[PDB]
C-alpha cells in the first residue's frame, strides 16, 4: 500500500490455450484409443517443455 | 517526366499511398488458435463445399453444371475404370480438376486417409 506504486493485474498464463482429443480404433473384442494434445504458448516455453512440466 | 542523373540512369518518382487508410491496420490481423479447427475442416471435407460454391459462381445454370460434371465423371470412369470406386471417386476427381484448372492447388479427388491407424485391421470407431 506504500510509496504510491501502481499494481499490474498480471495473469500468469504461459500456456495460452490447451486442448485434447481422442481417436478410437478396434477390430472385434480388442480396442485401442489415441490421445492428442494441443499446446499454445507465448514463447516463454516450448509446447514440449510445457508438456514435460505439466 | 523524363530525367537522367548524368550517368545514364533515369530517375523517376515512386508512387506512394501518401494518405491514411484506417482499414489497413484493423484488418490485417490473424487469429492464433484455429489449428484444430482448420485440421477438422480438412478432415471432414468442407473445403470441397467451398470449392463447389466457387465453381457455381461462374455458372449461369446449376443444372447444366451438374450435367457437365456427371458427363466428365462418366468419361473418367470409361477411360480408366479400375482407378475409381475406392479411395478415388470420379466426381471428386472432376471437382478437384475443375478447381485445379483455375490455378488453385487441391489434393487429387480430395482423397485423404488417417496416418494414425494402428496397423492393418483396425477400424476407427466414430464417436456419435
Amino acid at each position: 500500500f506504500e510509496d504510491r506504486s501502481y499494481p499490474i493485474d498480471a495473469v500468469f498464463m504461459p500456456v495460452q490455450n490447451a486442448n485434447h482429443s481422442i481417436h478410437s480404433y478396434g477390430n472385434g473384442n480388442e480396442k485401442q484409443e489415441i490421445l492428442f494434445i494441443e499446446i499454445w504458448t507465448n514463447g516463454s516455453l516450448t509446447p514440449k517443455e510445457a508438456l514435460h512440466e505439466a | 517526366g523524363i530525367q537522367r542523373d548524368d550517368n545514364g540512369r533515369r530517375i523517376w518518382r515512386r508512387r506512394t499511398l501518401t494518405k491514411k487508410d484506417d482499414m489497413l491496420r484493423y484488418k490485417l490481423q490473424r487469429v492464433p488458435f484455429v489449428e484444430e479447427q482448420v485440421r477438422k475442416i480438412k478432415e471432414v471435407g468442407k473445403v470441397m463445399t467451398m470449392d463447389i460454391e466457387r465453381l457455381l459462381l461462374s455458372e449461369d445454370n446449376r443444372f447444366e453444371f451438374v450435367n457437365s460434371v456427371a458427363a466428365e465423371a462418366t468419361e473418367y470412369v470409361e477411360k480408366n475404370r479400375d482407378e475409381y470406386g475406392g479411395t478415388k471417386k470420379a466426381i471428386f476427381h472432376v471437382l478437384s480438376n475443375r478447381v485445379n484448372d483455375l490455378g488453385f492447388d487441391r489434393p487429387e479427388a480430395y482423397a485423404e486417409s488417417d496416418p494414425y491407424k494402428p496397423g492393418p485391421g483396425y477400424l476407427k470407431e466414430y464417436y456419435t
